[PDB]
């Protein structure tokens, strides 16, 4: 938790992240524990759910934040869920045994739609709407049978 | 028997030695049990059980990260205003401003400046509101950067209001007082007293932003509230002075000092910076709780005790600290039984012991010993175990606690830092009756006023006797709330816990602290109650007048309804009666919301259109998981909200096999819906929560390892084998020829095998010097894991028994995650991908850190013990076999297959591989993610590497399973192992748009 | 209880307080229960309580003062509870 | 000793039955003595006696 | 490893009590934890060691050997040693071959 | 070590688990020799691992994440895998040979 905070903090400092704009830390493993190889995948799923909701879950086991972490001015450690007015991007970081470091950045899907025309977008919206209805149909049939 | 006796005698073996020792110890047991029985008969069970220790140093929880909580509080306020949850008329805005100012530091100010300066006021009215409030709060925080934090309560004062409805239900409600809308006006009301106590501008509730702008401004008090105290009127709150005769009487001068302090507190706030306080009896709903909140708001360092130390209680105090803990404040929460003399001494030793010795290294400034238990319906003749125990808590152990502090201070030569003891005195000295030894406890505390002068502890302790008035809502007084409006009609005062706390916090102001150092202080906080003659009878009359009115109205309304029913029949009330709709769970897939093009066009820059190669933009189109909280949907509800919706509860009940669907005849009648999986009884969706939620929460998430989920693995009884050299030949045993020859091959001369000619079986005779293995059990100290919910079953999802029997369990987590990720992508038939892409263009880049560890156990351990293991177990172990089964059962691609192994970073390595596979043109769609299982062997080794938290150490610290995983915390001490899988479906954006699949994110 | 200041209050003082307060209340309670079990409402027992002017004035007497001052609740409890017909309260403040 | 063991087994005599009962009661004694010790530490000798 | 003599263990229920053997207190208590009523352990007061007495009905494992029919492999040349290349004994002792 | 030696209460180094991981060999390479902070993508591909390695290395270099990539594969022979490849009848039976 110290190395990861220090790493994120150094990335933010080097890239000139604004003073007073810490990244909000999410610590999903407070709830799930550490499933080894699945760890990043659960975090990525979380990240996607954060992006699409704007809801930043709090670390409800963050009783007392380690005072050593106060030096990391670009990190904030929430204990409670924050309903934001939007999250644009999420960083996912992983540190495996055997020097396996990783980072993924996920960007809010609405930034894709500025790349296309209104007709392409509207065609897509209609297709997705139809697919979603068919998926609900499939899901409830599958669940109950 | 005679031959055995002769040999016993030759060998000098006393055969009866053990039965003789046994009968001596059985007599010792009966003697000890008689002593215990006698003490139980003398003290009673309540007392004997009651004096059990609770305190341990390792359970002490320290809260000090106010530097972090300030920023959280700001961001919460910021979003609450933006979302319209807090308006410019809410006092909560002002209260949060005060708590943010109390934590003002340079980092907080930069934080606020960034958030407020980057607020776009044109986005709406709420944005303009947050921008204006935020700019004012910044100015406040700059002014108080180097100022001591203050206790300053701005909550609306609440009066009691009892209501009896037409049908004789009694509603007790705390209602805003008309005359008293701030604490400054409360102090004015207290100063003026009432006719019964006669012997012979602000923007609150209209503009919170204006009220916030006023908060740093130390208001000058021209004429003190004490000058307004009428001649020959005793204020509702006053100090008393001991007369030369030895009576305690109202003292105008002392009372003026106290009331002026309260007035200053109410305008300017009071600091408690550098006060070290022990408080007992500060649970939720207590007076002490409100005292605690003020002390933390004023920067105190506080030890708070609890007799109910639990996760719920530590989370309660955490939320108090995070909201009210000012800069320099600290909250220490300790389990404590004030009924235990050992706890009292241990607690005080802990407080005074050096940090090196594991103590706090504190010296107390104040002791607030408010621990109490209710004694109700206990008259003189009923005084028994409970009352004796209550009297130990409320008197004896208060004296012992004071004594302990005196001994600690005197042992260290501290003669110039006395601890102020705020004694919870009562006007109730046997006036109400039925309260056991309550009155005796409270009256006995009054000796301390004289003992302060007569003994040798005055330099270590000061005495502040608070005579606490009628305080609504507490453990001791909640049973008396209904009559309080009536009592106040006498021109007398009852108190909220907030007001009483404010009154008591007035005793910790520098002026009262100095007064108690000169001589004991007696503070009457009784709200004129003493001037109501024959109080008990007065309260019993108000109670009857209310209960009689309730019961009469109930009876008269029931009979008037029955009369109307008889005269007008069923047709009159059938058309009046109305149908209730109970909700059914409608589980949603939570596809992303698509905005109108015009809105979506405003977020990205205009130049972005046509700029990107959308074949090189990777999107996530679907995701799923199987983990300790079920699916991605249920885990998100628990993560984000801490509780399940109706949809989440029904999903979890289905996942866990609690409920099953039923369509057809059920006990004659046709039924469509959920039934209990065991009983087959119908279950309404609305009842799933009451019926199953407790079970769902107990058998989900991080919890004690369940042996039934891990092939009977029991960490408390871990099976090992120990090699032993046979010292003497074993009794022959029978084996087949085949097996006998395998024994002979192994042992050679250390075994003899002989055909039994009759049966064709073989005798096997292990000889002296042969090697055996004897099972032995080890207690392992990792007892807890994040386990998939008890009752999860791949068959619930549709996976056949043939697959279940073939594959490692990890493979079932993956197969479920993959189908669920495809459903989250709206792809219900994976072969639909092949309408859009070649079979060469669908990849699997998911992986695992360890793979099919149950299959590894099979080949390394089960095979060695000659247990039945499938012949192809090895293949089910391979990290890439899960992806092979996915392809073989579901996808049928001929696309890339790049299986990463990256331990804890596998899932991110997966995404990196999937991304690069798609950008290289090898795939257009890639299954990415990760999976791992929990089993005995890996748990043991992560324990030997000390990577995981030791559960026994956690239990010593009073941690429950739900709090063992506490990232970024001071006391974090290793990870909590879990199991499961996660999967995403990634694709080229161009293809996601053409297919019309949901897009959850851009990688 | 001699030479027992606040900080020395221990086993002896708790025991003394049981004798001098708690078990006086229990004794009164027992008499009340015996009289009430037999329907005796017209023959109250006068309890002569050994009260003291010493409420922590001398010091060093353990829980003596607490025992003696606590007996003064009985003056109010006589009115507030249901034992007045079985017991009467006579508080003797005993001098030097 | 071996002959005594064989006879003990023929007779279905558990030779260790008494030492086994003894060690169960010795644990019961220590549990009761801990309860008494705890009450003495809470009330003190003066009070308990 | 000798494919001609592959070591397995076979679970056998003790039909008759074993000769007592000596074990440390720690080990004796691990035997007792495993076997419960199927074992008796007794302090030997002189030495502080424990007698362990496995009783009728207790589970034992008896080594047995299987002849396996894969006798040949492509093996790195006999005498290959990482030290010949320069790898230290500390690395050799830490890592899998 | 962790499945069998630990079960027989044999001496096994406390960090045996880490030495089992497929990616630990690459970690030791980096820790003893290379000291890079470059990509680390450890494939598992049974008999095709080394070709999967090359495909990953190639794509890592073409993506611009690396300019140099250590590619290849490794595996050991031990009793247990030999036995299981025999139970799957994948290997030649020496006695039939
Ligand atoms: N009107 C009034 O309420 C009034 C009037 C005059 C005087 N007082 C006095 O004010 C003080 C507080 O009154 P209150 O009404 O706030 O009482 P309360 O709400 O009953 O609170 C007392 C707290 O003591 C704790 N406690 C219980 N048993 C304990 C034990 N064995 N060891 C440690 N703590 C224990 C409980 O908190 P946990 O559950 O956290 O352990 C309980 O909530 C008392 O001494 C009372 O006599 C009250």
């Amino acid at each position: 938790d110290k190395n990861e905070s220090a790493t994120i903090n150094e990335m933010m400092k080097h890239l000139g992240r604004s003073e007073g704009n810490p990244v909000i830390g999410v610590f999903q493993k407070f709830l799930t524990g550490h499933p080894k190889g699945a760890a990043g995948a659960w975090m990525m799923n979380g990240a996607l759910q954060i992006l699409n909701s704007g809801i930043i879950p709090g670390n409800r086991n963050a009783d007392n934040v380690d005072k050593i972490l106060e030096q990391f001015e670009y990190v904030l450690y929430p204990s409670k869920t924050l309903k934001t007015d939007g999250v644009r991007a999420v960083s996912i970081t992983s540190f495996g045994f055997g020097q396996k470091g990783g980072q993924a950045i996920v960007v809010h899907p609405d930034y894709l739609y500025g790349a296309i025309t209104e007709d392409r977008y509207n065609e897509y919206v209609a297709k997705v709407s139809a697919r979603e209805k068919s998926a609900y149909k499939f899901f409830h049939n599958g669940m109950i049978y | 028997r005679q031959q055995l006796q002769v040999l016993a005698r030759y060998l000098k073996m006393d055969l009866d030695n053990g039965e003789r020792k046994f009968l001596k110890e059985k007599d010792t047991v009966a003697e000890l049990q008689a002593q215990l029985d006698y003490l139980n008969a003398e003290l009673g069970e309540f007392f004997v059980n009651g004096v059990a220790t609770s305190f341990s140093r390792k359970k002490a929880r320290t809260f000090d990260s106010s530097w972090n909580w300030a920023k959280q509080s700001l961001l919460s306020l910021y979003f609450e205003i933006i979302h319209g949850v807090l308006k410019n008329v809410d006092r909560e805005v002002v209260s949060e401003a005060i708590n943010i100012m109390n934590r003002s530091n340079d980092a907080l100010i930069k934080f606020m400046e960034y958030h407020i300066s980057n607020t776009d006021e044109t986005k709406g009215e709420n944005y303009q509101l947050v921008k204006t409030l935020g700019e004012q709060l910044i100015e406040n925080c700059k002014q108080v950067l180097d100022v001591d934090p203050v206790y300053k309560d701005v909550a609306k004062p609440t009066g009691p209001k009892t209501a009896i409805d037409k049908n004789g239900n009694i509603t007790y409600s705390e209602e805003p007082r008309e005359k008293v809308r701030k604490l400054s006006q409360y102090v004015q009301e207290m100063a003026l007293g009432g006719p019964i106590t006669k012997e012979s501008e602000d923007a609150l509730d209209k503009d919170s932003t204006k009220e916030v702008a006023s908060l740093p401004n130390k208001s000058t008090i021209s004429k003190t509230v004490s000058s307004t105290i009428p001649r020959e009127t005793i204020p509702f709150l006053h100090l008393r002075k001991k007369t030369p005769a030895g009576d305690w009487k109202y003292d105008r001068q002392l009372s003026s000092l106290f009331l002026d302090g309260l007035e200053k507190a109410a305008f300017n706030g009071v600091t408690f910076k550098d006060k070290y306080v022990l408080i007992t009896g500060a649970g939720k709903g207590s007076i002490g709780a409100e005292v605690l909140q003020g002390l933390l708001q004023g920067g105190a360092k506080v030890v708070v005790t609890t007799s109910r130390f639990s996760k719920q209680v530590t989370d309660y105090y955490q939320s108090i600290y995070a909201k009210y803990g000012a800069k320099g404040s600290t909250l220490i929460v300790v389990p404590f039984n004030q009924g235990s003399k050992q706890d009292v001494e241990a607690l005080i030793e802990f407080i005074y012991d050096t940090e090196k010795n594991g103590g706090l290294g504190w010296d107390l400034d104040a002791i607030i010993p408010f621990a109490a238990i209710p004694e109700q319906g206990i008259e003189l003749e009923h005084i028994d175990s409970k009352s004796e125990f209550a009297h130990r808590i409320m008197l004896t152990n208060i004296l012992r606690m004071m004594g302990c502090v005196k001994k600690q201070k005197s042992a260290r030569g501290i003669e110039t830092r006395p601890a102020q003891v705020i004694l919870p005195m009562s006007p109730n000295h046997g006036t109400f009756g039925g309260d056991g030894m309550y009155s005796e406890s409270k009256l006995s505390l009054e000796t301390l006023f004289n003992r302060w002068h007569s003994e040798s502890w005055a330099n270590q302790l000061t005495v502040c006797g608070a005579i606490i008035g009628w305080t609504r809502g507490t453990g001791l007084m909640s049973a008396n709330n209904i009559i309080a409006e009536g009592i106040e009609k006498m021109g007398v005062r009852t108190f909220s816990q907030k007001e009483m706390a404010f009154n008591l916090l007035g005793l910790l102001t520098p002026e009262v602290v100095e007064l108690c150092q000169k001589s004991p202080v007696m503070a009457d906080l009784n709200g004129g109650l003493q001037f109501v003659p024959e109080l008990k009878e007065f309260t019993a009359k108000l109670r009857k007048e209310l209960v009689e009115t309730s019961e009469v109205r109930k009876a008269v309304s029931i009979e008037t309804a029955l009369e109307h029913k008889v005269v007008n029949g069923n047709s009159a009330d059938a058309a009046y009666a109305q149908v209730e709709i109970q909700p059914r769970a409608n589980i949603q897939l939570d596809f992303p919301e698509l905005k109108p093009y015009k809105q979506v066009k405003q977020i990205a820059p205009a130049e972005l259109e046509g700029l990107l190669d959308l074949e090189r933009v990777i999107v996530v189109t679907g995701f799923a998981e199987v983990g300790p909280w079920g699916s991605a949907r249920t885990r998100w509800e628990m993560e984000a909200f801490g509780e399940f919706s109706l949809e989440g509860c029904v999903e979890m009940a289905w996942i866990m096999g609690f409920i099953s669907y039923h369509n057809g005849n059920l006990k004659g009648r046709p039924y469509t819906g959920w039934v209990d999986s065991k009983t087959k009884e119908p279950v309404d969706d609305k009842d799933v929560k009451a019926k199953y939620e407790t079970s769902i929460l107990e058998h989900s998430g991080i919890r004690l390892i369940e042996p039934e989920l891990f092939n009977g693995y029991n960490p408390e009884k871990k099976e090992m084998i120990q090699e032993v050299i046979v010292e003497e030949d074993l009794e022959p045993f029978e084996a087949s020829k085949e097996t006998a020859e395998q024994f002979k091959h192994q042992h050679g001369d250390k075994v003899d095998i002989f055909e039994i000619p009759e049966t064709g079986e073989y005798s096997v005779k292990l000889l002296k010097g042969a090697t055996l293995y004897i099972p032995k059990a080890l207690r392992f100290d990792r007892l807890v894991a994040g386990q998939i919910p008890t009752g999860w079953n791949a068959k619930t999802y549709g996976i056949s028994d043939d697959i279940i029997s073939q594959v490692d369990p990890i493979t079932l987590f993956v197969l479920v995650s993959v189908v669920e990720a495809f459903i989250a992508s709206g792809i219900t038939d994976p072969y639909e991908m092949y309408k859009y892409v070649h079979v060469s263009e669908v990849g699997n880049c998911s992986g695992s850190g360890m793979g099919g560890v149950s299959a590894l156990r099979g080949m390394f351990k089960d095979r060695f013990k000659d247990e039945p293991v499938q012949n192809d177990i090895l293949q089910e172990s391979f990290i890439n076999t899960m992806s092979a089964w996915v392809n073989m059962l579901l996808i049928s691609s001929s696309g890339p297959i790049k299986t990463p192994v990256g331990a804890c970073a596998t899932s991110v390595e997966s995404v990196d591989i999937g991304v690069e596979t798609i950008l290289s043109g090898k795939a257009r769609i890639c299954i990415v993610g990760g999976y791992d299982d929990f089993q005995e062997e890996g748990s043991f080794e992560f324990g030997n590497m000390k990577a995981t938290s030791n559960t026994l150490e956690e239990f010593e610290h009073g941690r429950t399973p739900a709090e063992m995983s506490r990232p970024a915390t001071t006391t974090r001490n290793g990870f909590m192992e879990a199991q499961g899988a996660g999967i995403q479906i990634i694709m080229q954006a161009d293809l996601a748009l053409k297919m019309g699949v949901p897009i959850y994110g851009i990688v």
